[PDB]
């Protein structure tokens, strides 16, 4: 249910484990249909997240980091604006302490695969690579559309480019920080992280 | 058996009470329809095979704050006939919310809080949430003040109410309503806080940053106040202090039940763990001139009772050098005649953080509710802002065009006259 | 939750379980 | 609950209120064959407010459609938006209106007064309730100003108490057509200080200055005439049609903004309205449509603010922008410039915040200000009345068809007491 | 219509 | 097996999944009739679209399930508006949709409307919108073994 | 093997008990086809494989409501010929149900009474379904009662009859129709129970936000009603009642059998599982007058002898807490020759809850069938309508013409007027 039901990543998930769970049932009482702490999922595929150098690194390199999604376009202003003072924020927060605390998940709204790497070098985190449908995937579960070009069902769009979102551990949604929102921050808002709260595991 | 009935009017009732009861769902732990997935019978009410039905009352004249909750996340949460929607708006006219769109639903709303004064072992207070500078905060919030204390008057009640600010308005009307309003705030009610809604916004300004916050922000720190509050009736503890114990503490005199609030853990994340957030720090917070949510500076007016709602792992031995530090300091002075009185309350249960919101888990807090005779000059400036305009009988055409009658503002003027007064007399 | 009411005394009291250099 | 009727009236009141029902129809999603595409329920929970219910689904405007000339209801039914009005609420007569205050309110137009009221009969009494009664009309013709304030004086017999919001186009100061403008003027703004509430002010020669320069239409049309008009229309009523965090229906508006019963004129306006060059190099924050609303340069109204003082104010926020965001801008303007503000009256300002934007926009506001100003305005209709009734002109046409010179002189007199009441509230 | 018989009360 | 085959389709983006035989357990279950292009429809379908989200996913188990049939006389018109409804639907060319169609009596102004059924498939509840009723169904009536 | 046969006539007879054979089929597990996947005993016969045949019997003159039956659903579950259709309506006329045509079907009816009771191995009563208003039930109905009390005199003959509205009308003839038949049901039946079409109208509306019912909105609550009657035959449990001690205990004197009711958890999802429901509150509000079934407003005259049966799970220990609350109370006034007239009856299954009709799963029920001395308020507001009518002598040439001499319409109103001397002397 977590944020959205109307959610690709959401709908494949209750289906795969809830096939999982009967399945369980038929080779065995269980409680139907599941409960939310009952379904699990793995989030990202294998092949997914990419570093610098672009190495694919599997899901569970991301254990006990406070990790944000970040939908951006290259030719967005916003973005623009927004992408020096995120690299300052990045650079800061990995560098002073002993532990890695933030770690950033990148996806594009760009045009095409030119401007994809063209946005995608000026930027050390890790991100997802356009042609695989993970990112279409992940902006409809988390509605961050630039316009309104694909119908929603009903649910009014929170944010479009550029969005920073902290991550929940099994694909739940803990805060929005709020860059472009209601409460308008842009660069200043950056700093509402809570990265020992948020947490992945 | 221990419970409490939540009566609030007005869209500020509504909004408040949105903040208020999301946070009672996540405090006790049941999900947004009826179920946790034995603390809960006091705002809640069993119904005997799972669904926790609550103990609200919401009431407006108008279905476009109360139909968003009926449509929205929590719609198989209240029992239909709680929310109880009007058909026309009073528009910000005590007269309208007193006679006009009147009795059609305030009898109404009686015997549905009839059926909730039966369905309950042991009545303990009446929160009502309002705002008395508009319509029907303030017409409703007095047909069904006079009417619940008429046949339930052995029970207390306590009127937090959104007390109109000197500066910042969204509207020019308002000084009329809450004049009008002091008949459902001086001899028909008990304890009372003047809660206010830039003296909110500032405490958000100055420690939870928040370049511009919404009525959402600000329902919740409500929602915060009044969580600790009621408390103690809730969770388990160290030496409590219940409804019935606010009035016995607070209220020195029969009249004067006009309060102040400050909590104060309000810290953002980023603020806070870089700080200490042991009792001491928090009591000279709590007593901070600027954190008390009414704009009345109380080094310009003098304390004469203080109630403070401890939460989380708050030991008695601190407590009892945290209060002491407080005689030290000079800018806290007290009244001569009430020279003991501090009751305070510990609850062991972690104030609960709303989720998406603004305030940080932390493991203290405290909610202070003090006596201030300051608070005579929060009904000092609306003196000022009603007389200007009856001067020259302005707006009150559509004050006596409507059923009520002219006189009954200038009574009213002389109750605010009397109440400056008393304030004045219980000093000295 | 008892945790106001922490036995920090023994049957008898006997308070319970919880840089300097060399200049020889 | 809070119905809304629209009373559409003379040609002027047609042409605006087809684009009411065009920007209306807009917001709330209804195609012109009469269903709906918008997917979304926000959209479809106040369709009752201007939209009765029929067989198959169809909606209906609750709009009676009046005049004495058919031309113009031939171009209402023949436009786009325009075939989804009831064929019977087109009450019309075959004479016409020759600008002849006399002609609506003594003769013709009255014989189809009983036909008028039938219809507006038939959609207000069967219902639950309704918050009150829109008009727009065409002060300075023959048909709105006529027999439509003769409408406005029944319906305040039949109902006298629901709210009458009136949308009048006032002369034009510059120039305009229709040589008896101050006879029509005159004797309609006699019993719009009685029978009426919110009369609210629209001029010609004024909305035309906001497209030259805050929009810059090099060739405006009269559709943008109505356009600026039709954007006013959902900015005053927004509160009843969708839901905010300060919710403010429309009678909520006018206790809020009359301190005295026949003050009761106000100007209206529209924020933002950039043009097309300026479109992205601003910005869209509080503080950008303060400046803009408050702005004479933008009022819809041709009397200047700034010769006057604001007796009370009110906004229509609508968007997602912060409650705190508007109430220090709301109490900055009003300590910067406190000479335009009375001083007997404290904190001369209503604001009001809907959740959900006009269409489009991301924020929008929308001013209804009860300014003593507008004396401009009422002494250039009373300057050219003393001109022309002290030498008797015009008059074998206003007395021969059923009036007399009694009429004329009272309807000055009066006139006289209104421009008097607002000078010492100033 | 026809309508669903009710599932059988197991005995208690 | 009712149904059957893959023709109960699971909304999917970016490729198409049926929903499994034994999905319906535990569930309670409403047929929904409508038509794409109709003026009542419009307002029908976020009505309970709003009232499947917040009924369905505030408690943890699911609770309610609507199946989508629809009088379309366009293949890709019904494509566009199984993309609009967020429930489970049925195929097309699927001659299951004409079956139940056909069984419960749905006319070619009575659309659109909804039957919840009960676990064999017969009719356990009818309900038309011809004219605050939606609330008239309840998601505990319908609990399957 | 405890059992009744119900004797429907009319066509408010054959569409009560469509709702209310469908009722008892859902309730002991029995399809539209008659089969199944002790208590089945007392509704249905066993005849064979599985099968399941109902001991009732339709009766109409007009054969476009039985035949109606013949072509639907449950065409396979009843007896051919247990469905009777005459030929000619009798059309609003009490002449033409009782003196003319009339004989024709009655012969024919008795042949199946008999036929019906051959089977029956310790009948317990006879439960006749129909309306006074109209004319097959009148007519019909008076020849049917007065001709199986010469055959069966012994045996009970509850009468459960539509008695026509004091607004709602339908016809205007139901003056002549119901007057005449009072002579039939006043000493020729045992318990008589008013059902009145308006009250249940407005018990579908107060309380089931159902503003348009229709007649199988109502008909559902009348089978949900007999179905609590017969629920102690057919299921057991605690303190039972049967039909022998339902006239013993209730009826006073044999003139006054009339008798009231009121089914009340009566509720949909919207405010059922919501609002907590239990003995104190549904017997609360089976005693109140905005639940009762007939415009019997029961705060005029006093009551005499009130059957109270609950079906569900009830312990006999707080039925006795919520009848003492009844006891309490002043508006319930008794009469002084009755102090202990209570009749309790606990059964174990819970109400039957048909799909598709807005009724809840209550786990708890109450049935109240109570007698007064306010039942004279229904036969006088019809009084003044028989006396207005036959001032003139208007609408009786169609009575005379078809038998029914004239004379029969004067003995009819003294006899319901000695009716009102009656209930007037048993007061005080
Ligand atoms: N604390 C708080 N105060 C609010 C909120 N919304 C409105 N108010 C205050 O309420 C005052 C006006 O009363 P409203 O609540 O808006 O209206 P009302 O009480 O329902 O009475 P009506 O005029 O009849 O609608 C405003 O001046 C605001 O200061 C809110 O969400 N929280
Ligand atoms: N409660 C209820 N009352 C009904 C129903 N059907 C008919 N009635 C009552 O019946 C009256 C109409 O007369 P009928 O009973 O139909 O006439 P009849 O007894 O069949 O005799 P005929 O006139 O020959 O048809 C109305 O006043 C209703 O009160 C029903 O389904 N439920
Ligand atoms: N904005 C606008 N103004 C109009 C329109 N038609 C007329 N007017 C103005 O209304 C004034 C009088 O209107 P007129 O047509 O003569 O009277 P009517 O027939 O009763 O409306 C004139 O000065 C016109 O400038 C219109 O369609 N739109
Ligand atoms: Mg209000
Ligand atoms: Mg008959």
């Amino acid at each position: 249910s977590q944020p959205v039901f109307a959610s690709p990543l959401n709908v494949e998930k209750r289906r795969l484990n809830e096939e999982r769970a009967l399945m369980q049932a038929q080779k065995a009482n269980i409680q139907l249909p599941p409960n939310y702490g009952d379904m699990d999922l793995i989030l990202f595929p294998e092949g997914s997240l990419k570093n610098s150098n672009n190495t694919v690194i599997p899901q569970s390199h991301l254990k006990g980091k406070s990790v944000a999604l970040y939908f951006a376009d290259g030719a967005d202003p916003k973005c623009a604006s927004l992408l020096p003072f995120l690299l300052n924020y990045y650079r800061t927060m990995n560098e002073g302490g002993a532990n890695q605390k933030i770690e950033i998940i990148f996806v594009s709204l760009d045009r095409d695969r030119e401007a994809f790497e063209s946005h995608r070098a000026h930027m050390p985190w890790l991100s997802i690579d356009l042609e695989n449908p993970l990112t279409e995937i992940l902006k409809r579960h988390f509605r961050v559309m630039k316009e309104y070009e694909v119908p929603t069902y009903g649910y009014g769009s929170r944010t479009g480019v550029p969005s920073v979102i902290v991550i929940g551990s099994d694909g739940r949604e803990a805060q929005f920080l709020p860059i472009c929102s209601g409460l308008e921050e842009g660069d200043r808002a950056l700093l509402r992280w809570d990265w020992r709260n948020t947490k992945f595991a | 058996m221990r419970e409490v009935i939540s009566i609030h009017v007005g869209q500020a009732g509504i909004q408040i009470g949105n903040a208020c009861w999301e946070l009672f769902c996540l405090e006790h732990g049941i999900q947004p329809d009826g179920q946790m997935p034995d603390a809960f019978n006091t705002f809640f009410s069993e119904t005997g095979a799972g669904k926790h039905v609550p103990r609200c009352v919401f009431l407006d004249l108008e279905p476009t704050v109360v139909d968003e909750v009926r449509t929205g996340t929590y719609r198989h949460l209240f029992h239909p006939e709680q929310l109880i929607s009007g058909k026309e708006d009073a528009a910000n006219n005590f007269a309208r919310g007193h006679y006009t769109i009147g009795k059609e639903i305030v009898d109404l709303s009686l015997d549905r809080i009839r059926k909730l004064a039966d369905n309950c072992t042991g009545l303990q207070g009446f929160l009502m949430f309002n705002a008395v500078g508009g319509g029907t905060g303030s017409g409703l919030g007095c047909l069904l003040l006079e009417r619940l204390s008429v046949d339930y008057g052995k029970k207390s009640k306590l009127n937090f109410c959104s007390w109109p600010s000197p500066q910042v308005s969204t509207a020019v009307v308002e000084p009329y309503n809450s004049v009008l309003s002091t008949h459902s705030l001086l001899e028909h009610t008990d304890v009372a806080v003047m809660l206010d809604n830039e003296a909110i916004y500032d405490i958000c300004r100055r420690n939870l940053d928040i370049e511009r916050p919404t009525y959402t922000n600000l329902n919740r720190l409500i929602a915060q106040v009044i969580s600790s509050l009621t408390a103690s009736l809730r969770f388990d503890g160290a030496l409590n202090v219940d409804v019935t114990e606010f009035q016995t503490n607070l209220v020195p005199y029969p009249r004067i039940h006009f309060m102040l609030s400050s909590y104060a853990p309000i810290i953002s994340a980023e603020k806070a763990y870089h700080e200490q957030l042991s009792v001491a720090e928090i009591t000279n917070s709590a007593f901070e001139p600027a954190s008390m949510m009414a704009k009345c500076d109380p080094r310009h007016g003098k304390y004469m009772a203080c109630c403070l709602m401890y939460r989380g792992d708050v030991v008695p031995k601190d407590v009892n050098a945290a209060v002491a530090t407080i005689k030290t300091k000079r800018t806290i002075q007290f009244v001569d005649w009430c020279p003991t009185g501090f009751k305070c309350g510990i609850n062991y249960q972690p104030p609960t953080v709303v989720p998406g919101g603004d305030l940080a888990k932390v493991m203290r807090a405290v909610c202070m509710i003090s006596n201030s005779t300051a608070i005579a000059e929060v009904f000092s400036r609306m003196d000022h802002k009603f007389d200007l305009m009856y001067a020259k009988r302005a707006f009150v055409h559509w004050y006596v065009g409507e059923g009520m009658e002219e006189g009954e503002f200038s009574e009213a003027r002389e109750d605010l006259a009397a109440l400056e007064k008393d304030y004045e007399e219980v000093g000295i | 939750y008892a945790l106001r009411d922490h036995l920090d005394s023994k049957l008898v009291p006997n308070q319970s379980t919880d840089h300097t250099n060399v200049l020889s | 609950m809070r119905e809304i009727v629209h009373v559409q009236g003379g040609q002027c009141g047609n042409q605006i209120g087809a684009k009411f029902w065009e920007v209306i129809s807009d917001e709330h999603g209804i195609d012109p064959t009469g269903t709906y595409c918008g997917d979304s329920d926000l959209q479809l929970e106040r369709i009752n407010v201007f939209y009765n219910e029929a067989t198959g689904g169809r909606f209906v405007p609750r709009a009676i459609l009046m005049d004495l000339e058919p031309g113009t209801m031939d171009s209402v039914r023949a436009g786009p938006f325009g075939q989804l009005f009831r064929p019977d609420n087109f009450v019309f007569g075959q004479t016409g209106a020759g600008n002849n205050w006399a002609k609506g309110h003594y003769t013709e137009g009255a014989e189809l007064i009983d036909s008028v009221l039938d219809v507006v009969r038939k959609e207000a009494e069967g219902c639950d309730c309704l918050q009150g009664f829109q008009i727009t009309h065409s002060l300075g013709g023959g048909t709105g100003s006529g027999m439509g304030t003769l409408l406005i004086s029944k319906v305040r017999e039949e109902y006298p108490d629901r709210i009458m919001e009136t949308f009048s186009v006032f002369p034009s100061p510059k120039v305009s057509d229709t040589v008896v403008e101050p006879y029509n003027a005159t004797l309609s703004v006699h019993q719009l200080v009685e029978n009426a509430d919110e009369v609210q002010v629209i001029d010609n020669e004024a909305l035309y200055d906001i497209c030259f320069r805050t929009l810059k239409l090099t060739t405006p049309t009269y559709g943008d005439l109505n356009h600026l008009v039709s954007a006013a229309m959902s900015g005053v009523t927004c509160c009843l049609r969708f839901p905010g965090q300060l919710n403010s229906d429309l009678r909520k508006l006018a206790v809020n903004l009359i301190p005295f019963p026949r003050l009761h004129f106000f100007l209206i306006g529209f924020a933002p309205l950039t043009s097309r060059g300026s479109q992205q190099y601003r910005a869209l924050s509080v503080p950008e449509l303060t400046q803009q609303m408050f702005d004479a340069k933008n009022m819809m109204c041709a009397s200047d603010p700034r010769h006057g003082r604001y007796l009370t104010a009110s906004a229509m926020f609508r968007g997602r922008m912060s409650t705190k965001e508007v109430d220090e801008q709301m109490l900055n303007v009003q300590n910067k410039n406190s000479s335009y503000f009375v001083e007997w009256i404290p904190n001369n300002m209503k604001s009001s915040v809907c959740d959900i934007p006009p269409k489009g926009l991301k924020m929008s506001v929308t001013f209804v200000g009860n300014s003593t100003a507008i004396q401009e305005m009422f002494k250039r209709v009373s300057d050219q009345f003393t001109a022309m009734f002290r030498r008797k002109a015009f008059l074998h046409w206003y007395t021969g068809e059923g009036m007399d010179e009694m009429e004329f002189t009272e309807a000055e007199s009066n006139m006289n007491d209104l421009v008097s009441e607002y000078q010492q509230y100033q | 219509v026809a309508k669903p018989l009710p599932p059988p009360v197991q005995t208690v | 097996c009712f149904f059957g085959p893959d023709v109960v389709k699971r909304t999917q983006q970016g490729n198409y999944v049926p929903v499994r035989p034994d999905h319906f357990a535990g569930v309670s279950v409403a047929l929904f009739f409508a038509k794409a292009g109709h003026s009542k429809c419009a307002q029908i379908v976020p009505v309970v679209r709003q009232f499947y989200k917040t009924t369905n996913f505030s408690g943890e188990k699911a609770v309610i399930e609507i199946i989508y049939v629809s009088l379309d006389k366009d293949e890709q018109d019904f494509e566009r508006v199984r993309a609009l409804m967020p429930w489970c639907s049925v195929e097309y060319k699927s001659c299951l949709r004409k079956k139940l169609i056909e069984r419960y009596r749905v006319p070619n102004t009575a659309i659109p409307l909804l039957i919840v059924i009960g676990p064999n498939g017969e009719e356990a509840g009818r309900m038309n919108f011809q004219q605050f009723v939606l609330q008239r169904w309840d998601y505990r009536f319908n609990k399957w073994p």
